[PDB]
């Protein structure tokens, strides 16, 4: 059995499966073989309505654009609110024609890429002023949004490749793997916090993975996968944040991107749960904290952007592991005041909230269950087509009948429906690898009496040392019953073979030491009937 | 309720700060009671509001005390607000005094992104629970079983439904014979079974400092190699290449080839 998924989740996508048809060597000769498929609409369950408010408008509009680039800040957040708002359906909520606002958000973005672009140096670095020393932090930053872009508004891949190649050729280490040039000062509404204390380099590889990763699908010539495969693997190597959740989420949500199947990346998951944050007897509300520094902010601050970044990467991390009944105490944590601000206007984290709720609402669109599955033969036609929505979500079980193999498909369309086929089959004892101990029986009348007997077969290899310890069952019609004080002498006797014996749902048991193959083992007994019943079933 | 009281006096301030007040007669601080301002008086000064002194206070004339904020200056460049205040209730004029505390805020240009939609329930010492014992579990259901070797559950949830279910598969070296979900029975259980994972791809060791090794993939299939190295000019110990074999290699990691450079 497969999940059905028409778009995209699990990292692959499974539009369509096949199923074989097999012919064992042990089967009955003259058997059918019978076979049967179910299909389930598994629901994404509730859904939270998180969402930017109109005043997602006054995100885009940006708050006053200056020196230092304040320009800056006053570009990225817009490559994210267009984003938010393209897979929210969103400007139909602005009541203005949404044609009208979606060509006015493609030429303000088309705006905003001169206006970022114009702060690219000639060795395509970036930096606080045109003139300022070169950093490989805003380098990164610049890779981040040109990776989200491309996929709305194309740029010519060498002006994403050449600032690539600045960062991945000259800073690019060993046992730790990106590194900075100590940029003037950290912008005091950009950047972020660094690892504090010291060792900023898990910070660094993480960001700068983050950024890499986002631009590679638009540069993905040799070099840059072979420098993501050891920025993350040195990213990894390095990652037990312990310190800080603040670094091991951004760590975790760095390697989200990476192989989600990756042990070092569930260990690394599997210590973020160990860290979380939580209210209710179930999980009602879920998030993060690192540093318990605290005061109750009305105005928030950067105590605020350590839960704020360290969640909206928990946050990422989880929503890149597509598991809605995971993510949703955490889209219940945003949206209302825990600590304030959405991102409070730092630039890093309201683009880290906004982020959110698009890779959140892009996944409870992938997750809902409207879905037209068909399944055929291979060789013969079609067995069944089946519609699955909100209402028909339980697809019955049909007959599988013809004999080949079974191809189940999708087109596009929505959700993770799961298809099920179950196989009956009936299989001999002496044709196949089940018997190692070849069984006859003979009933004779010197009431009446009954001999079983019955042989070892070792492996090809193998000398004549007998069978392992066994359970033996002599089942007998019922009201027939054995002389078990006979029986005794099989317990009694100096030759013992069997430890015990017992009647069980009318059914003799004995368990018997070991089983010669030299020979035919034979052992007999005798039966009294107070018959019973008008049919009798054969006895095995 | 917190945080609201402390936003609250910020708006109470905002409305009832006496820095609005007409200048207080001779040096008392202004005070306003919600609707009207009085002022307190100085040791030697008397009056409703201050209005009349004691022969010696006439002597002082410091005069040293601020009138309200502007409104917000708007971002700064650094996309923090700001605010001044001007000193300006009446003036250190025949005597010279400073008005006291810092004459100009800082403050981020701080506003809201999300549908509004009401407010939490929050308590101080709740948070702090990343483990907390299991429930009463009156739906009584299945809870999560333990995947199998090199295992990964899917589909995560503290409780399962009766009939509900669980797909699994193994990690990224690794693919499973035999069907993928389990589903919780009526009385509890999960009946896990007929599945197994095999090997078809392995990963580079634990190594040293020095790189005694050459990482050529992510992930390495079996029957394809990998091989330790020098970085220039000598050889130490194990296998210059290997091949791997349904386990791992059996690949040196106690030490690896860690040569006289």
């Amino acid at each position: 059995g497969v999940t059905l998924d028409p778009r995209g989740i699990y990292g692959t996508i499974s539009r369509r499966k096949e199923f074989p048809y097999r012919i064992p060597l042990d089967l009955v000769p003259k058997t059918e073989i019978k076979r049967i498929l179910s299909v389930k609409g598994l629901l994404v369950g509730e859904i939270l309505s998180a969402v930017l408010s109109q005043e997602g408008i006054n995100i885009l509009t940006h708050l006053p654009k200056g020196s230092a680039e304040a320009e800056l800040m006053s570009v990225v957040p817009v490559f994210y609110v267009f984003h938010y708002l393209e897979t929210g359906n969103h400007w139909n909520i602005f009541h203005s024609d949404p044609l009208i606002e979606k060509q006015k958000l493609k030429k303000k973005l088309k705006e905003g890429m001169l206006s970022i672009m114009s702060y690219r140096n000639a060795d395509y670095s970036y930096s606080v002023w045109k003139g300022g020393s070169a950093s490989t932090w805003l380098t990164a930053f610049a890779l981040r949004v040109l990776g989200q872009v491309n996929k709305y508004v194309e740029q010519n891949q060498n002006s994403i490749c050449n600032s690539l190649l600045w960062l991945v050729e000259n800073y690019q280490l060993d046992n730790g793997s990106f590194k900075e040039n100590s940029q003037y000062q950290p912008i005091k509404l950009q950047g972020t916090l660094p690892v504090e204390a010291r060792e900023n380099s898990l910070y660094l590889t993480a960001f700068t993975v983050i950024g890499i990763r986002k631009a590679f699908d638009i540069c993905p010539l040799v070099k840059i996968d072979t420098a993501l495969i050891k920025a993350d693997n040195f990213l990894l190597e390095n990652t037990l944040p312990a310190q800080s959740t603040f670094t091991l989420a951004i760590s975790a949500y760095a390697l989200s991107l990476g192989d989600k199947t990756h042990p070092q990346f569930r260990s690394i998951v599997s210590a973020l749960k160990r860290e979380a944050l939580v209210k209710g007897n179930p999980p009602i509300y879920r998030f993060w904290k690192d540093n318990l520094q605290h005061k109750d902010s009305s105005v928030p601050n950067t105590g605020t952007a350590r839960m704020v970044e360290t969640t909206a990467y928990a946050l990422l991390t989880s929503l890149n592991l597509k598991d809605i009944n995971y993510v949703n105490p955490v889209i219940k944590w945003l949206s209302e005041e825990q600590r304030y601000g959405g991102g409070f206007y730092s630039t890093q984290d309201t683009i880290n909230a906004i982020e959110g709720l698009t890779e959140y609402s892009l996944l409870v669109k992938q997750l809902r269950l409207s879905m037209d599955i068909d399944v055929s033969y291979k060789h013969k036609g079609a067995l069944h087509n089946y519609k699955m929505t909100d209402k028909n979500f339980l697809g019955r079980p049909v007959e599988v009948l013809l004999n080949d193999d079974l191809i189940v498909s999708t087109g596009f369309g929505s959700g993770l429906a799961t298809v099920h086929v179950t196989t009956v089959v009936h299989k001999t004892s002496t044709s196949e690898e089940v018997c190692s101990f070849y069984l006859k029986i003979d009933t004779q009348d010197i009431y009446k009496r009954i001999v079983a007997c019955a042989s070892y077969k070792p492996s090809r290899e193998e000398s004549s040392s007998g069978s392992s310890h066994a359970v033996m069952d002599i089942s007998l019609p019922t009201g027939i019953s054995a002389n078990e004080e006979d029986l005794k002498a099989l317990v009694e006797g100096v030759d013992q073979l069997f430890t015990d014996y017992q009647i069980k749902d009318g059914h003799v048991i004995l368990q018997l030491n070991s089983i010669p193959s030299s020979d035919f083992l034979c052992v007999r007994f005798r039966i009294f009937e107070l018959f019973e019943v008008g049919f009798l079933s054969p006895a095995t | 309720k917190r945080n609201n009281l402390r936003k609250a006096l910020q708006e109470y301030a905002a409305k009832f700060d006496p820095c609005q007040c007409a200048p207080c007669p001779n040096n008392g601080r202004p005070t306003l009671s919600g609707t009207e301002c009085l002022c307190v008086c100085q040791s030697g000064t008397y009056g409703e509001n201050c209005e009349k002194q004691s022969p010696d206070y006439k002597s002082n004339a410091v005069d040293g005390q601020w009138g309200c904020w502007s409104s917000w200056s708007t971002c700064d460049a650094t996309y923090k607000r700001s605010r001044t205040r001007e000193c300006n209730n009446p003036a250190p004029q025949r005597g010279g005094k400073r008005c006291e505390g810092e004459k100009r805020q800082e403050e981020d240009c701080t506003f809201s992104i999300m549908e509004n939609n009401g407010q939490p329930c929050i308590n101080d010492d709740e948070e702090m629970k990343e483990v907390d014992l299991p429930e009463i579990e009156a739906d009584s259901g299945c809870p999560q079983p333990v995947p199998p070797e090199n295992g990964f559950i899917r589909n995560e949830k503290q409780l399962y439904l009766v009939g509900e279910d669980v797909e699994i598969s193994c990690l990224t070296g690794f693919e499973t014979v035999g069907y993928q979900y389990f589903r919780c029975l009526p009385d509890g259980t999960w009946r896990q079974g007929d599945v197994e994972c095999q090997r078809t791809e392995c990963i580079k060791p634990v190594v040293q400092e020095v790189l005694t090794i050459t990482p050529f993939q992510r992930l390495y299939r079996i029957g394809e190699s990998i091989e330790l190295t020098c970085p220039k000019g000598f050889v130490v110990a194990g296998p210059s290449r290997y091949t791997c074999q349904g386990n791992s290699w059996t690949p040196p990691i106690s030490n690896s080839l860690t040569c006289e450079k």
